This record gives structure tokens, C-alpha cells and sequence, in this order.
């Protein structure tokens, strides 16, 4: 399973770019895709969706109609153009995986990303941006929600990602309990509806990097970060 | 020899009905009749999950009780959120002729088969997002009629040819095969415990097996006609079975005999399901008439009727939670009551 | 001249006595033993549903003309606007819908396996919806016309025209086919009653409609003869009478249907 | 030779089925008494649980 | 979200939807018949321990599965349910037969069967010219079986092949009328019966197939229509 991305380099707001990605080793049609973009020194942000078929499609307020976002099944490509860029876009992109049906793992995996230069929303809070940490030791991981996330059909859309550092983000736990395919047991997930937890029993020396909190009710946090 | 042969086992056959004979000091009638009857049990479809295009032949509940797999005659594996409706999956199956479905305990896998006699087992949650064929359980002679998971490894499988097997799915090999049979094997049930499970026959022989020996422990025979269906009791000492001449039986492990039997003289289509609910206190059936009774299992009347179907009901089960009832039929509709 | 009038009150008296019952009773059978089985339809239900349908309100209307009681609603204007016009309505639907089973029928019998992929339930459903908007058009579209303009010549020549020429002329060519069909088929490989069938409903079709539409021609080229206008009126209502006879229950399947409704309800 | 091992073994196979033990009817359909009766309660098909309780309707 | 979950259910319609045009297009057929028969080398004809074999081709436009049974148990009494409502049932016998009062009694528990009650039979009386010259031999009594041919007659209606001899045609009818009567005397209008006299190599089998079905459609939809 790859997802490989084209394009990035430099622009000037007065320039346009395509971003784009192949996806290799799994069967694209069938995964809606998201964009979300890492910006320098900051948390990840929600950028695109298109579902699978083609058939729905979002935009982030900030990008709504200044990029467009296009898929080619028969040829597993997904592209993002951009009409108009300016100094916010500066970021690296990812394309992301995502199935939706009773017991999937969205947003399961990532792409390697490129690097893009440049010259209401439910907010997400996390408790803290960083904590100094040995590997070894029990640790939690908290956030906070503008609104509770327990929808009436009886599940908590809460996910928790982990981007080591130099590496696209990995999903841990989705829906705030379920632990991602190839999870170790080390990390455990719970919650109260608006106030979220993320715990590590046992940290490994591979378990440094920034752990964001996301809602699917698309919103991240500021994103923790473990100092080892 | 021979003749000496067969009146040696005629003699055991003697033994045996004679022990049969003494354990009947008396009839499940007689024991319940204290009992308080169930009344007019009344049940309505909240669900009607269409979308098969040809007869469904099958169907089976996941563990979790919300998600159930459903095979067609056009070839297609249909796994169901019968919450909302939602078709989960939509499995292409190789051969159309498909005469039954599994779903995993763990829900990882569904396994089918049919005319073919070949078991296809099929991976839900694979890497690569879409559903594969994990392996092909190739080795029965005859149409596969009916399959159940032990677990995510091992799947006994009953065919129409004489023999019942027990396959390993990593290496798909027979880790056992059972023999005692002369018809075709119509039904499987599988132990609570799993370690025993009772499979129906062409003869209209009922035989309880130890998977973990590979052989037969005893057998049943009240009745005239071929078994369609067979139904462990919850409790897993008893359980129920349907047959060609129209009426259940109702069979006890320990005792070694039937118990009870349920039967409407103006009922003359043959049984093609049968299933308990979750006490045990009822017991379902369908019908090669389009609906299917709900009989009072401890005192053997028609508490209730489950007429909804436009052709023959063909599978029908109670979900391991007991909330609610599921129901296929020839009509190519999947219908839940409750 | 006495006898003139008593003679249209004979006629009167034999339509309610035979062709009145057929025609309602056939009409209401029909509609409540398929709406029993909705689940059960076939495509040809669909269109014997809105038949039925509009056979039961055109034989229902035909109460009306039986003692002649447009002395008795005509004195108001809007309602014997509206009426009218939902008689109109009412054998514009029926007379289309038996074209529309004729063409289909030649589609089952003469194309049947090449044009499966044309007769579905979704599509019976959508030509009967179709078939519905057609009539309400072809009755209210001259029917405005003519009050935003100024029963008249060419709106009775629309009537004409789309009432008897053009769907007789559909319905004789679909059965012609149908029959050349059958013939060859049974004469390669009691298909009789098929045969029976078509030339039974086509001619019934032509005896009932073509006296009115001539009638209507007469008069369009020359309350003169209102003795005749009685006959022909009678005469439109027998087709919807003996719809319902020579289509659903003289054929073995809704017999079968009906057999299967008393029996089980 | 084979019909004869046929025989046998089903002779074996009747033999078994003799040798296991049996209990008396009464005392099976005792027990399926107490267990229909213990778990009664918990069968929302026996009893129609209310419309919150079901998740279908 | 659950909305996702519902366009995959509608993508997954779709596609069922777009099965089901290619499944109401195609005619299915049971082929049937006893080892001696020629079933083996017909399927093999044309020109377009598993069990269901089958075989695809296509006439004038119209596609047909005919299935071959393969390897299953000698009796047919169960597995027999599912082929219920295919277009037809093409019955393959060896008229060279004796193997004739099997295929005979073969026929009759298919015929009146509970369950094939309403399938036509496309009858093929097979291998018709070592009929032909197991009668020209004279050795091969068919009296001695059958006393009837005694005294049986070909029917005025019949017309012999061109270039037959009387024997043959009368023999060959003869095994036409044991399987007729058989036909008529249980099905009442329901499903026919259409017997022909075939040698396996025949192109026209093919031909006489698409007839017959051609036929079982019309009456299906004439039975259909109320016309009958």
C-alpha cells in the first residue's frame, strides 16, 4: 500500500499549481481520499474529501472554490489543483486513505507527502503541546472538544494520530476505543463524549512524536508532542 | 458372516430402543404442562433488505448481531448492516450456484459454497481494502450444503456427498473428515461449547459428532422423511430439527431420543429452516409455504406466524444477541422481525 | 314517437342490468385482488391496475348517463365543468392505456428476449405515470385553448383523432404483429385462446369506440339525435364494461390470482 | 471382505452408540424447563421489549 | 460518518443494479442427461472434482449459461431445487439404446418433479445416426425390449427426413412418442416438452436451442400477459 505525491516546489501568489498522488498496491476506487496539509512548525489541518465515486465533495472554508480537488479512478491518481495560491498554502501535503462502513478505520494511512512553498468548525483543544518524557513509563495524552462528539447513533468520533518525527502521520486508535490494524497494545483510547483520553502504558524508545486529536463529525489539534 | 453381521447390529439397534424405551417414563407434554403458554406471539418486519437478485439461499448473523452475510443464487455475498440497511460489502462469488454462507465468529471472514463443492472463504479485512478469496476448500465430491466456523482456522463443512469435514484454513487441508451417513448431509449446527455439532441427513438420520475425535457419538432417527434443517438448544443438550414430511423434532443429547414433535395436520409443506430464540422457549421454522410458525418449544403449538414472504422461506436466524429474527426466502428479500 | 325515447330506456335498462355489474364489479375485483399482492406485480399488473382504474370511473360516469341526469348537474356550471372534463380524463387514460398495452404486448411476445432490457417494473410505472399526464394534457390543453381562444370543430377533431384513429390504428398493428407471431409459433411449435383473446378485445375495442367517434365526425362535418348520442354514449361505456371481462378474468392467470385472494383472504 | 469390514465396522459404530450412557426423559425436559425458565427474562423475542430497548425500531 | 457509509450502500446498488441488466439479459439452461448420453462432446461443440461446469454462447445476439451437473451423487432429488426457474432444461438421451427405459424413467422423475413443474424440456434425443445404423443393422431387436414397437406405426402427421429409410423413421418416432406421453400426461399447460433427434457434431443444435427458448419465452410471457 503506497500513496505517492507529485508536485510542490516553489510559487508566488500570483502562480498555480496541480498536486497530485498515485496510489499503489490497493484498490483506490473503493477509499474516499483526503487532503490534509502539515504547515511548518504547526498541527495538521483538513484541507479536501472527495468520496469514493466521486459522488461527494468538501472543501476547507479557507480553500472553498480557490482549489479544486479531482480523481481518476481507472488510472488511481487523485489531484488538487490550485487556482490561487497564497501564503497560508505553504505546507507539506498528504493524501489519505479513507473507507467508511460499520467497522472501517478511516484515515488508516498516508501518503509520503510533498512540499508545497510559498513567498463553525469544531475547535479542538489538547491539554499540553509537549511533555518530557522517559521511555518506559506510563503517559496520557487529553483533549478537549467545542461540542461533544458522542452522536445519537451511539459511537464517539474521536480519532488519535501519531506523526513520528520525519514520517506521515500514523493512525493509533479510531472512534475513540478502537486501536488501528498493527497498533501495539501499548496505546489505549477513552473518553467521556467532550473530554478525550490517549494512553501509553509502556512507551517505547519508537513511540517519540507529536500525538494529534481529531474529530469526524474535520478538525486536528495542536498536536502533543513527547519529548523523549 | 454377513447376515450374522447385520443381526449382531440389529440386536444393538434392539439394545438401543429398548434403553430408549426405558429412559421414556414420560413425555415432554406431560413435564410442561404446568407451565404458563407463551400466547399469540405477533412479530413485524422492521427490516426488508433487498437488493439479491435471484433466490436468497442463504444467510447467517455476525456475532456482533448488527452485520449479516446473505447468499444469492445470482452469485453475490451481501453482508448487511441490518441496523440501518447499509450493504457493508458486495462479494462477486465465483460460481453462482451457491447454497450456503458463513460468518466468521470474529467477523473477519465469510465462507460459501454450493454446486461447486468448493468452500470459499473470503477475507473482510484485508490491507488492500477491497474482499478476497483467502482460500478455496476444494476436496468434497459432492454440493456443498452447509458450512460453520469453529473458529478463524478451522470450519467443518457438510456436503451431498456422504462425508462431513473439518478443514484447517491456512494450509486447506481435511484436518478430519466424518463418515456414517448414506444420504446427502443437509444441515449443520454447532455446539455452544464447539465441540460437538449434530448434522441432518438424506436418510432422515440426525448424528451428533466430536470434532476433536472425528467420530460419530450417537444417532437420531424419529423421522419418516430427509432433514432440511437442524438447531442446537442455547443450552446445547438438545436440539430441534425439520424435515420433508412437515413436522419438527425436538431431540435430547442426554436422554438419546426425541422429546417432543410439532406438526399441524393441515400443514403439509416441508421444512426448510428451524432456529430457537435466545431462551429457548421458542422455536422458528420456515416452511416451503411462504411463512414460517413460531412454535412454543416446551408446549408444541403455533404460538405465533411469521407471514411475509411472496416464495419459499429458505434460511432464517435469531442473531446471537436474540433481538430480533432474520429471514430469507426465494423472493430474493431478507426480512427482520421483531 | 313515443317509442323513440321508450326504445333508448330499453337500451339503458339491458346496460344496467348486464354490462353495468360486469364493468364495476370486474373493475373493483381487479384493483383490490393486485393492490393485495402489490409485492406480487408483474409488469402487465401495472397497467390492468390503471385500466381498471379508469374503467371503473368511466362505468361509475355511465350511472350518470343512465337516466339521463345532466338535468340534474349540468345546472351548475363549474362542477359540469370539471365532471366533464374527468370523463374526458377518464377514456383518454383508458383508451391510451389499452394502446400502450397492445404496443407492450408486442414487445413481450414479438421482441421478448432481445427487449428485456426495456419492460421493467420501474419503467410500467413510469409509462403509467406517463400515460396519466398524456390524457390530463390531450383533455385540459384544448380544453384552455379553447377558453383563452374564445365542443368546438378542432378540439372535437383533436378528440377523434387521438380517441379512436390513432390508437385503433396502434392497436391494430401491435395485435396484427402479436398475431402473425403466435400463428407461426403454434404452427412450428390451447394457444388458440391467446388468438381468441386479441381478436376478441381488438374487435371489442372497434365496436364500442367507433360509433361515437363516428357520431362525433357527423356532427363535426354537418342534441339533433339525442337518441343515438344515448346509444353511442352506452356504447363507450361498454368498452370500460367489458374490459375488465376480456382482459383480467377471461384469461387463466387472474383467475388464478382471484383464486388465490378468495382463498387465502 | 469389504462388505464384511463395512458391517463390522458399523457393528463397532452400534456398539458405541450402545455403550454411552442415558438419563431419563423427564429429567432432559426438566432441564429445558429450568433453562427456558431462567432465561425467559433475557429473550426480548419471548417478551417485546419497548421501542427504546430495540434498536431496529 | 454514517453518510458515507449510506453512498457506499449506493455505490454497491449500482453496481448490483448494472449486474442485474447483464443477469435478466442472459438465458439460463440445465443441461441434463445419463453417461451414455453425448451431453459431454455437445457442450464441447460450441462454438461460442468441481462440480458446476459452464459453458457460455451466444445466438443471434442473445447470451445463454448452460450449466453441466459434473461431479455430484447419483441422485438429484435435492441439489435439483436451486436450478428451479432457469429458462429451460435440455435433456440429453441416447436413442442408440438397454439404456432407454433408464433415460426413460430418468425423464419421468424430472418431469414431474415438485419443484421443475414449470421448466419446458428441450428433449434431445440424441446420437440419431448410430440409431440409424443399429436399425439398418437388424441384430439389435428394439422389440425384444420394447414389445410396443410391435405394433406401432408412424403417425400421418410425421415427415421423414430427407433421404430416410422407413424403419429408422419409425423406430426414431417410436422413442419420440415413449418420451411424449410421458410429457403430456402430468403437465397440464405449465411447461413443454420439445423433442428433437440430434447427433452431437450438429451446428444446429445450437440453432434448435435458440428456438425452443425463443418459444419458452413466449409462452412464459403469454402466461404472463393473461393470454393463456
Amino acid at each position: 500500500v503506497q500513496l505517492v505525491e507529485s508536485g510542490g516546489g516553489l510559487v508566488q501568489p500570483g502562480g498555480s499549481r496541480k498536486l497530485s498522488c498515485s496510489a499503489s498496491g490497493f484498490a483506490f476506487s473503493s477509499f474516499g481520499m483526503h487532503w490534509v496539509r502539515q504547515a511548518p512548525e504547526k498541527g495538521l489541518e483538513w484541507v479536501a474529501y472527495i468520496s469514493s465515486g466521486s459522488g461527494t465533495i468538501y472543501y476547507a472554508d479557507t480553500v472553498k472554490g480557490r482549489f479544486t480537488i479531482s480523481r481518476d479512478d481507472p488510472k488511481n491518481t487523485l489531484f488538487l489543483q490550485m487556482t490561487s495560491l497564497r501564503s497560508e498554502d505553504t505546507a507539506m501535503y498528504y493524501c489519505v486513505r479513507s473507507i467508511y462502513y460499520y467497522g472501517s478505520s478511516p484515515f488508516d494511512f498516508w501518503g509520503q507527502g510533498t512540499t508545497l512553498t510559498v513567498s463553525s468548525d469544531i475547535v479542538m483543544t489538547q491539554a499540553t503541546s509537549s511533555v518530557p518524557v522517559t521511555p518506559g513509563e506510563s503517559v496520557s495524552i487529553s483533549c478537549r472538544s467545542s461540542k461533544s462528539l458522542l452522536h445519537s447513533n451511539g459511537n464517539t468520533y474521536l480519532y488519535w494520530f501519531l506523526q513520528r518525527p520525519g514520517q506521515s502521520p500514523q493512525l493509533l486508535i479510531y472512534r475513540m476505543s478502537n486501536l488501528a490494524s498493527g497498533v501495539p497494545d501499548r496505546f489505549s483510547g477513552s473518553g467521556s463524549g467532550t473530554a478525550f483520553t490517549l494512553t501509553i502504558s509502556r512507551l517505547e524508545a519508537e513511540d517519540v512524536g507529536v500525538y494529534y486529536c481529531m474529530q469526524h463529525l474535520l478538525t486536528f489539534g495542536a498536536g502533543t508532542k513527547l519529548e523523549l | 458372516e454377513l447376515d450374522q453381521l447385520r443381526q449382531e447390529a440389529e440386536q444393538l439397534k434392539n439394545q438401543i430402543r429398548d434403553a430408549r424405551k426405558a429412559c421414556a417414563d414420560a413425555t415432554l407434554s406431560q413435564i410442561t404442562n404446568n407451565i404458563d403458554p407463551v400466547g399469540r406471539i405477533q412479530m413485524r418486519t422492521r427490516r426488508t433488505l433487498r437488493g439479491h437478485l435471484a433466490k436468497i439461499y442463504a444467510m447467517h448473523w455476525g456475532t456482533d448481531s448488527r452485520l449479516l452475510v446473505s447468499a444469492s443464487q445470482d452469485g453475490k455475498l451481501i453482508i448487511w448492516d441490518s441496523y440501518t440497511t447499509n450493504k457493508v460489502h458486495a462479494i462477486p462469488l465465483r460460481s453462482s450456484w451457491v447454497m450456503t454462507c458463513a460468518y466468521a465468529p470474529s467477523g473477519n471472514y465469510v465462507a460459501c459454497g454450493g454446486l461447486d463443492n468448493i468452500c470459499s472463504i473470503y477475507n473482510l479485512k484485508t490491507r488492500e481494502g477491497n474482499v478476497r478469496v483467502s482460500r478455496e476448500l476444494a476436496g468434497h465430491t459432492g454440493y456443498l450444503s452447509c458450512c460453520r466456523f469453529l473458529d478463524d482456522n478451522q470450519i467443518v463443512t457438510s456436503s451431498g456427498d456422504t462425508t462431513c469435514a473439518l478443514w484447517d484454513i491456512e494450509t486447506g487441508q481435511q484436518t478430519t473428515t466424518f463418515t456414517g451417513h448414506t444420504g446427502d448431509v443437509m444441515s449443520l449446527s454447532l455446539a455452544p461449547d464447539t465441540r460437538l455439532f449434530v448434522s441432518g441427513a438424506c436418510d432422515a438420520s440426525a448424528k451428533l459428532w466430536d470434532v476433536r475425535e472425528g467420530m460419530c457419538r450417537q444417532t437420531f432417527t424419529g423421522h419418516e422423511s430427509d432433514i432440511n434443517a437442524i438447531c442446537f438448544f442455547p443450552n446445547g443438550n438438545a436440539f430441534a430439527t425439520g424435515s420433508d414430511d412437515a413436522t419438527c423434532r425436538l431431540f435430547d443429547l442426554r436422554a438419546d431420543q426425541e422429546l417432543m414433535t410439532y406438526s399441524h395436520d393441515n400443514i403439509i409443506c416441508g421444512i426448510t429452516s428451524v432456529s430457537f430464540s435466545k431462551s429457548g422457549r421458542l422455536l422458528l421454522a420456515g416452511y416451503d409455504d411462504f411463512n414460517c410458525n413460531v412454535w412454543d418449544a416446551l408446549k408444541a403449538d403455533r404460538a405465533g406466524v411469521l407471514a411475509g414472504h411472496d416464495n419459499r422461506v429458505s434460511c432464517l436466524g435469531v442473531t446471537d444477541d436474540g433481538m430480533a429474527v432474520a429471514t430469507g426466502s426465494w423472493d430474493s428479500f431478507l426480512k427482520i422481525w421483531n | 314517437e313515443h317509442q323513440q325515447y321508450v326504445i333508448g330506456l330499453f337500451l339503458s335498462c339491458l346496460y344496467t342490468i348486464f354490462l353495468f355489474p360486469i364493468g364495476f364489479v370486474g373493475n373493483i375485483l381487479i384493483l383490490v385482488v393486485n393492490i393485495s399482492f402489490r409485492e406480487k406485480m408483474t409488469i402487465p399488473d401495472l397497467y390492468f391496475i390503471n385500466l381498471a382504474v379508469a374503467d371503473l370511473i368511466l362505468v361509475a360516469d355511465s350511472l350518470i348517463e343512465v337516466f339521463n341526469l345532466h338535468e340534474r348537474y349540468y345546472d351548475i356550471a363549474v362542477l359540469c365543468t370539471f365532471m366533464s372534463l374527468f370523463l374526458q380524463v377518464n377514456m383518454y387514460s383508458s383508451v391510451f392505456f389499452l394502446t400502450w398495452m397492445s404496443f407492450d404486448r408486442y414487445i413481450a411476445l414479438a421482441r421478448a428476449m432481445r427487449c428485456s432490457l426495456f419492460r421493467t417494473k420501474h419503467h410500467a410505472r413510469l409509462s403509467c405515470g406517463l400515460i396519466w399526464m398524456a390524457s390530463v394534457s390531450a383533455t385540459l390543453v384544448p380544453f384552455t385553448a379553447v377558453h383563452l381562444q374564445h365542443d368546438v370543430r378542432e378540439v372535437q377533431w383533436l378528440e377523434v383523432t387521438l380517441g379512436f384513429i390513432v390508437p385503433f390504428a396502434i392497436i391494430g398493428l401491435c395485435y396484427s404483429l402479436i398475431v402473425r407471431v403466435l400463428v407461426r409459433a403454434h404452427r412450428h411449435r390451447r394457444r388458440q385462446k391467446a388468438l381468441r383473446m386479441i381478436l376478441a378485445v381488438v374487435l371489442v375495442f372497434f365496436v364500442c369506440w367507433l360509433p361515437e367517434n363516428v357520431f362525433i365526425s357527423v356532427h363535426l362535418l354537418q342534441h339533433a339525435h339525442p337518441l343515438t348520442g344515448h346509444i353511442v354514449n352506452l356504447a363507450a361505456f361498454s368498452n370500460s364494461c367489458l374490459n375488465p371481462l376480456i382482459y383480467s378474468f377471461l384469461g387463466e392467470t387472474f383467475r388464478d390470482k382471484l383464486r388465490l385472494y378468495i382463498e387465502q383472504k | 471382505t469389504a462388505s464384511i469390514a463395512q458391517a463390522r465396522k458399523l457393528v463397532e459404530q452400534l456398539k458405541m452408540e450402545a455403550n454411552i450412557d442415558r438419563i431419563k426423559v423427564s429429567k432432559a425436559a426438566a432441564d429445558l424447563m429450568a433453562y427456558c425458565e431462567a432465561h425467559a427474562k433475557e429473550d426480548p423475542l419471548l417478551t417485546p421489549v419497548p421501542a427504546s430497548e430495540n434498536p431496529f425500531r | 460518518e454514517d453518510k458515507a457509509a449510506v453512498e457506499r450502500s449506493k455505490m454497491i446498488e449500482k453496481q448490483l443494479q448494472k449486474d442485474k441488466q447483464v443477469y435478466r439479459r442472459t438465458l439460463r439452461l440445465l443441461l441434463l442427461g445419463a453417461d451414455n448420453s453425448g451431453k459431454s462432446t455437445i457442450v464441447k461443440q460450441m462454438r461460442i472434482t468441481s462440480g458446476i461446469f459452464e459453458t457460455k454462447f451466444q445466438v443471434d445476439k442473445v447470451n445463454f449459461h448452460m450449466f453441466d451437473v459434473g461431479a455430484q451423487r447419483d441422485e438429484r432429488r435435492k441439489w435439483i431445487q436451486c436450478f428451479n426457474d432457469v429458462t429451460a432444461i435440455i435433456f440429453v438421451v441416447d436413442s442408440s439404446d438397454n439404456r432407454l427405459q433408464e433415460a426413460l424413467n430418468d425423464f419421468d422423475s424430472i418431469w414431474n418433479n415438485r419443484w421443475l413443474r414449470t421448466i419446458s424440456v428441450i428433449l434431445f434425443l440424441n446420437k440419431q445416426d448410430l440409431l440409424a445404423e443399429k436399425v439398418l443393422a437388424g441384430k439389435s431387436k428394439i422389440e425384444d425390449y420394447f414389445p410396443e414397437f410391435a405394433r406401432y406405426t408412424t403417425p400421418e402427421d410425421a415427415t421423414p427426413e430427407p433421404g430416410e429409410d422407413p424403419r429408422v423413421t419409425r423406430a426414431k418416432y417410436f422413442i419420440r412418442k415413449e418420451f411424449v406421453d410421458i410429457s403430456t400426461a402430468s403437465g397440464d399447460g405449465r411447461h413443454i416438452c420439445y423433442p428433437h433427434f440430434t447427433c452431437a457434431v450438429d451446428t444446429e443444435n445450437a440453432r434448435r436451442i435458440f428456438n425452443d427458448c425463443k418459444d419458452i419465452i413466449l409462452q412464459m410471457n403469454l402466461r404472463e400477459y393473461n393470454l393463456v
